[PDB]
């Protein structure tokens, strides 16, 4: 099967339904909040790495307010949902590339392109770790560009699914129609 | 060109008022030149499944009276699951391999416990878990007797997992009744309680051998 | 994996390619039809339950009709196909909710939002249990009206997947264009 | 879980992105490339034999040029990736079908409608085998017809989606209400 | 701007031959003011993937006389998979622990008869398998004696899940052949009848240990 | 109506040029009648999850200097993966129903370590396996001796697994450290080369069982 867990709603005024992470998750970073759209957008992907963690993150606070740490570890709820919460084989992609000696993902280090100005967010995806050491910004510069290019087209994408789905097409129809009409009455003139 | 059913439905946001605005202005333009009810209409009808349709391939679990369980596989047999203070057995074995050896036995009853034993949460203690197969009957009965980290937790565990029917916290979860009881029964309709359902049994057979313990380095 | 198992063709008149629950199948409430938008909506999605159970359905449906009863059961046919046929952790997600002491899935019980006039139905989704009743309808009736909005948003939206797909862009194209070169021309008017 | 893994660069100067088949993949076919439309389609597709194939071609390629094949086989790196590479239940699926007696895949055979002027092809789908033999063309053509139709409809969706990706709403908006503003000039004139 | 290709492809359509009508009409106003062919162009093309392209990385199954199937591993070795009347093997022993303390075999082949005998469905008893393994030979035989719900019903099933090459109903399958044999072979060309393919190996991996009996209760 | 934000991102295509030329025009005429910086904006800013947080409900892995690898589950119990040439074990047994007769252990420690034995690719040797669990304490030793296809080429996949921490090639790892011991230890920060992370114990979950060799026909 796939992943079926739901995130919690989170009390952030900004972002109403996105998980936003506290000062504890973050070190030395105090507090962010991430937003809807980038928690929601592997509610059907498979291949991304840092909302699984978040999915971790919102089982473990769920957990904890919800029933009683005891001191002791309840390893039982995380045996049977760990493949509710995250994909089951995007890990092993990850080994299959540290394996053939391509860089792999971390899993430690996440980074995104944080909009200064509005404070949108992409989905932080894993900083590619190689040879031992973390890769120079410069080397995958190419796939920033491509994830910036992506939030671009995603953005200007959602926006026209949202005005699809509240905007009916006997509207947009008619409205064509009448301007056809009208234009042919022009024609007329 | 369906829009007359929508625009009913949700004329609120603003550019769709735009667009009839628009829309109308530029007819007449033309022209010059030439019980639960939601929103309106939806209604909050609701289905009763009749799952007795599936008895001819999937078993179906339905309840009583909170405390007496029940799985129907086909419509000739089925099994007890009875929370009681009182037990059938009185030996701490499981003749499997001398149930396998003698075929006399219904597959799909085997399957069923089968599923139910490999869904058993880091189940450790064998001591508790006894069986009976004689004739090809199918009984198993588990002791409950226990702080949390028991066999109780995790076997109540697997029994709502397939029940579905039912103090306890932070995942542990006790119950007064000593003993549970499976066994064979014929098939009636004596689950007022519990509408019947196979779901219990395909979302255990997710689980199974998934929180097992290793007994042998080879295995 | 994922589920892979398809519906085979009903036969009803209203519904060509949507699975139609027949008089067995609903308890005292005869024969209904869904539709084909509601049973494919979930040929992406993998958390809705009916669409499991309907598929439960005319799994047993073909093994019937396409096999012999026999009057003993074949196991073999259910435990091979269960991941072609249901979500293998959705089950799982409603036992946690039903742990952790929030409203969880029945699985007996299914509402929809029927619509009178035309007879469309949203995939019906379950009935929320808990504290050992259902829940009335007045505490979940914020869950009703989201349903009753992603109906006219999916509804709305399909149509324009069609439009977009019988009708290609090279046609708004070139009369957006020519639209705009005859508005130019009104303006050297 | 689902797969994972993504098709490495192909050196095909048509096909920048889309796997292609050398001449030795293809029995005594040469060599045709299919491009990045058709290899990308199951990036969210489950039902899809063809390209699941394919990526098994892809992990073949990538375990040859970028390991060492030392004469002996490694089963780690196929039993590991295997529900990385390929479905998990659709194997299952066409079991099913087998039994039941309705046409299988043969896995085998697969049939894609090449477009002659410009070269695209849908992604190819099995080929049936049934009651020993290859169905007749004509058996299925109602399929074939359904599959050109899906291609023209998929191909008239991307552009449509790549247009939104870059054109943002605020430009078709803005253009909509100045152009009905000067409808609305030329009403008062 | 591609719109030609389209056009002669799907002009059917209502809504597109009035969107090209209206066209029409604005740019004469503005100018004034100034063997298998599908549709008409697509082809049946089809593909032959030759497999023997994985030999380095995946077992290939292909048959011969549909009754001798194969499956080969490398460009090196293979197995034969023959329904007969004729038993290599006249002793019920399978001595894998005894395969592994001396590991002088082949991984490939033990993985894949490993594969093969945990997909066996609800398979219950052990008196049907017989192997060989002296000197690193795979050789597994089956007994295929038998109504249904036999060991015959599930290993014709995994037979047909490997191989897919083939009076039985009701997911009961009956062949006229007693036994089946399993043993090691070099390679050859010899599968006219069927052409090699990995899709057996593949989807039989995914229902390993799935439909399997439980003989303990630790495990 | 946000279009500002987007404009300065991406005005290099020529629709968009077309589209604002359009509308200009357009308005014109009714008005006549009436660090690490990305794009201009982006920024390159990163995230250290403090993994910490997760102690409570997951076991997170971090390691040393490259050869002491460890796994913390809670905040008072952690295990030791240490590669070394130094055995602290010298008998090859590994007493795991003896473990599960006396329940004195802590469960998350013995889920780790069968974990941990069930994703080992291809285990075929159980000479090389040692355990000690006297009192609790979790103790398992691995003998690295070996050419390729070796119970040593496994264990170290599985380690890299699970720690995520490190002449070999073609799917063949050698390291000269002749042993690793796993063992019981307390929790403190001393993993200063790796951040802690969950990520090697939930994918070693997936991969259990899975290439595990048969050794009984019943199972
Ligand atoms: O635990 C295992 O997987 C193997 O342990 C081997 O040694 C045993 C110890 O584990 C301990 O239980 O004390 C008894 C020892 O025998 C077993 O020898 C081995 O059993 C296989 O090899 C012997 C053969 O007779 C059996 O049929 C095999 O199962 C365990 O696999
Ligand atoms: O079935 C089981 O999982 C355990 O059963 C225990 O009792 C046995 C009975 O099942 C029955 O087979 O009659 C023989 C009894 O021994 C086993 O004792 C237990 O074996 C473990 O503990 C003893 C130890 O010697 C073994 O190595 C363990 O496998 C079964 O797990
Ligand atoms: O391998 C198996 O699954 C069964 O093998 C049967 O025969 C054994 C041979 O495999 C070989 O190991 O030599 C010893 C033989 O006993 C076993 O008898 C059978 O064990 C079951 O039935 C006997 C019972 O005492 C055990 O508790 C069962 O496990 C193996 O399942
Ligand atoms: C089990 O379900 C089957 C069908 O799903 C039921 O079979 C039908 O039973 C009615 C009884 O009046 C007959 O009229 C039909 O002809 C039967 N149809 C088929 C296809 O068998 C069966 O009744 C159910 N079992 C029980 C005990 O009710
Ligand atoms: C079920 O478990 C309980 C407790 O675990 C068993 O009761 C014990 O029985 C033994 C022997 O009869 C006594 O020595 C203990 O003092 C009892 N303990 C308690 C707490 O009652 C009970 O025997 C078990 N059931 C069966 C059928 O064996
Ligand atoms: C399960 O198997 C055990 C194997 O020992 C059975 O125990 C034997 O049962 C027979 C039946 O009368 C007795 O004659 C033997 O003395 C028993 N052996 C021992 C060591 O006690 C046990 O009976 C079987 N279970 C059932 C329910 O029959
Ligand atoms: C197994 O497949 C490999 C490649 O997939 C084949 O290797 C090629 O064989 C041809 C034979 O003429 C050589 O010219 C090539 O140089 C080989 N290439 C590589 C990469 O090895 C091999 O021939 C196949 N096995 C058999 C028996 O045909
Ligand atoms: C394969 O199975 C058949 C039947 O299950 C075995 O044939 C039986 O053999 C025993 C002893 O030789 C006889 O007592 C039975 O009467 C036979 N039954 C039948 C129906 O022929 C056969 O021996 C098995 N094969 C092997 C190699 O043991
Ligand atoms: C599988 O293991 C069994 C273990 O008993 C082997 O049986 C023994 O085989 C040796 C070999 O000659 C004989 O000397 C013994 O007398 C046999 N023991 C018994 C109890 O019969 C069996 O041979 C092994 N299988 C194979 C194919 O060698
Ligand atoms: C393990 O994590 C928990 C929370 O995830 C930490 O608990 C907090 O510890 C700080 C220490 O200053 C307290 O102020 C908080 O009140 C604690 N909160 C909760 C919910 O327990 C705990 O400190 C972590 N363990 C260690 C060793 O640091
Ligand atoms: C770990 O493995 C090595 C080699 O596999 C063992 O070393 C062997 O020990 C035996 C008995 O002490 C000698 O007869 C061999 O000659 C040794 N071989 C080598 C290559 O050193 C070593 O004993 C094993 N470790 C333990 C604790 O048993
Ligand atoms: C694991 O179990 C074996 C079972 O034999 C233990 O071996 C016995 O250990 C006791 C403890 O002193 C000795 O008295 C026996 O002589 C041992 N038996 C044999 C045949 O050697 C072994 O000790 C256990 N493992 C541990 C770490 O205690
Ligand atoms: C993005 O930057 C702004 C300041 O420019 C800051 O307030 C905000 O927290 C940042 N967002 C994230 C997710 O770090
Ligand atoms: C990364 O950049 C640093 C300097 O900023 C340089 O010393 C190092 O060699 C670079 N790494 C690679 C792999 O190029
Ligand atoms: C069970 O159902 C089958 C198939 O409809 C039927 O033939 C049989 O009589 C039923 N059994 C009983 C006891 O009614
Ligand atoms: C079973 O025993 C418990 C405790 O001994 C007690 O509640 C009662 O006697 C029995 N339970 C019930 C529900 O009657
Ligand atoms: C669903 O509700 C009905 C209402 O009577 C109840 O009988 C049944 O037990 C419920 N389902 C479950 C799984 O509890
Ligand atoms: C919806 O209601 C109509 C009558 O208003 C009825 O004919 C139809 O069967 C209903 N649909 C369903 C699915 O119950
Ligand atoms: C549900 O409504 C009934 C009356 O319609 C009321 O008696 C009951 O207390 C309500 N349940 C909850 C949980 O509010
Ligand atoms: C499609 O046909 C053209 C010639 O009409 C050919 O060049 C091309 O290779 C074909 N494509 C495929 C995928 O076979
Ligand atoms: C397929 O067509 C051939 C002739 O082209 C014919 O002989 C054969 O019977 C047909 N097969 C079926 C199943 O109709
Ligand atoms: C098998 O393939 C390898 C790699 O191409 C090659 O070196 C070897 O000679 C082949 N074996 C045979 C028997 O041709
Ligand atoms: C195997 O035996 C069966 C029945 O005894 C019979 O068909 C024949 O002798 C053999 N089978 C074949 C296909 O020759
Ligand atoms: C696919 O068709 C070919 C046609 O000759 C046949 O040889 C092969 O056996 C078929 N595949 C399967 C799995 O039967
Ligand atoms: C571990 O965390 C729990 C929960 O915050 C806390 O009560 C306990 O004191 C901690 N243990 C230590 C040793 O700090
Ligand atoms: C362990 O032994 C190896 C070979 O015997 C050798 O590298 C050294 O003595 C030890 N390893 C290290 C890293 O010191
Ligand atoms: C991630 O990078 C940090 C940088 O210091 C490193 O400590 C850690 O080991 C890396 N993660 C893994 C899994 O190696």
């Amino acid at each position: 099967g796939t992943f079926t867990w739901t995130l919690s709603d989170s009390e952030g005024k900004d972002t109403p339904g996105g998980y936003c992470l506290t000062r504890w998750m973050l070190i030395e970073a105090e507090l962010k909040c991430f937003g809807n759209t980038a928690v929601a957008k592997c509610n059907e992907k498979h291949d991304e790495e840092f909302c699984d963690m978040l999915r971790l993150f919102d089982f473990n606070k769920q957990a904890i307010q919800r029933l009683k740490a005891e001191a002791q570890m309840s390893i039982q709820l995380i045996n049977k949902a760990v493949n509710a919460l995250i994909n089951d084989q995007l890990i092993m992609k990850n080994h299959l590339r540290d394996i053939m000696g391509i860089p792999y993902c971390n899993y430690s280090k996440y980074w995104y392109l944080n909009h200064t100005t509005t404070g949108r967010t992409s989905l932080p995806k894993c900083w590619l770790v190689s040879n031992g050491s973390y890769l120079n910004e410069t080397h995958f510069s190419d796939d920033i560009e491509q994830q910036a290019d992506n939030m671009i087209t995603e953005m200007l994408q959602k926006e026209y699914m949202e005005r699809q789905g509240k905007t009916p097409l006997g509207l947009v129809d008619l409205f064509v129609f009448s301007t056809s009409f009208y234009l042919i009455s022009i024609f007329l003139h | 060109g369906q829009i007359v059913t929508f625009f009913q439905e949700v004329p609120h946001v603003i550019e769709e008022v735009m667009n009839i605005v628009l829309i109308a202005l530029s007819v007449l333009a033309v022209l010059k030149g030439l019980t639960s009810l939601y929103k309106g209409v939806y209604e909050l009808q609701t289905l009763e499944l009749n799952m007795e349709t599936l008895n001819m391939t999937m078993p179906l679990s339905c309840t009583k009276n909170n405390s007496h369980h029940y799985i129907m596989v086909g419509n000739e047999t089925g099994l007890e699951l009875t929370l009681t203070n009182t037990s059938i057995i009185n030996h701490k074995f499981c003749n499997l391999s001398d149930a396998h050896k003698k075929n006399l036995y219904d597959h799909a009853l085997m399957s069923i416990i089968s599923t139910f034993h490999l869904s058993i949460p880091n189940f450790n203690q064998y001591e508790a878990m006894s069986c009976d197969f004689n004739g090809g009957k199918i009984s198993v009965q588990y002791n409950l007797s226990h702080h949390c980290g028991t066999v109780a937790n995790g076997v109540l565990q697997t029994f709502m997992r397939m029940a579905w029917g039912g103090r306890g916290n932070w995942d542990c979860i006790m119950t007064s009744y000593q003993y549970l009881i499976i066994q064979n029964t014929t098939w009636e309709d004596h689950c007022q309680f519990s509408r019947p359902s196979p779901i219990g049994y395909l979302g255990l057979l997710s689980q199974r051998t998934r929180d097992i313990y290793i007994s042998r380095r080879l295995l």
